[PDB]
């Protein structure tokens, strides 16, 4: 059906490609690799993190408040006097 | 020099230049079913031999 012999038509778009053995498996890793990952992280960062940061505040609060809810047993007896 | 040629010489030289070598490819189209270059390069050698 949708085999390679019959898909989308396209017209003169030339392309170029080296043999795997003709080139290094790790081209310019430091000069270009790491900064790319850093740019990518800088793009995703503000989109992703803050909700999780919001989650943490709630997580901390919930445990802490529950601590006030229970561990502050003495507040109730203190209320008794 | 042609009479000197023998099947062992043929297989020897053809193994010397064809077997497990990296092909150069030029395809003027239409093309899409033509194998990607890794399929060709892996098509250059048998796993039986
Ligand atoms: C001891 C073992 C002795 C072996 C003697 C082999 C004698 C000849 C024979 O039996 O068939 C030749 C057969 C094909 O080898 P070939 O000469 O490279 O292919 C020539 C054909 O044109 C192959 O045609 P092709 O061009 O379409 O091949 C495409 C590609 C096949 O694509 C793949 O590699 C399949 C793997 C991807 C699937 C993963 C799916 C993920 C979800 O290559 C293979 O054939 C890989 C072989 C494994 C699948 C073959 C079907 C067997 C059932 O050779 C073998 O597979 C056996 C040798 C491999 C290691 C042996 C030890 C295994 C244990
Ligand atoms: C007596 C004779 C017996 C001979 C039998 C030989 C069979 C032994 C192994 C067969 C397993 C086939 C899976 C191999 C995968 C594979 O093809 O890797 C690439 C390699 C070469 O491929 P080409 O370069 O394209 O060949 C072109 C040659 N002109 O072929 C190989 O044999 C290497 C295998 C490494 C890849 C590993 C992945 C294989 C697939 C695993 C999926 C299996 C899932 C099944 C789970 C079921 C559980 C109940």
């Amino acid at each position: 059906g949708r085999e390679f012999g019959n898909l989308t038509r396209m017209r003169h778009v030339i392309s170029y490609s080296l043999s795997p053995f003709e080139q290094r498996a790790y081209p310019h890793v430091f000069t270009k690799g790491i900064p790319n990952v850093l740019r990518r992280i800088r793009e995703s960062f503000f989109r992703v993190v803050p909700q999780f940061v919001v989650f943490y505040l709630i997580y901390t609060w919930g445990t802490e408040e529950f601590e006030r809810s229970k561990r502050k047993n003495p507040a109730a007896y203190e209320n008794d006097k | 020099r042609i009479a000197e040629v023998d099947a062992s010489v043929v297989r020897e030289i053809c193994s010397k230049y064809i077997y497990d070598q990296c092909p150069a490819v030029a395809g003027y189209g239409p093309i899409e079913q033509l194998p990607d270059y890794n399929r060709i390069r892996s098509g250059m050698f048998w796993l039986r031999f």
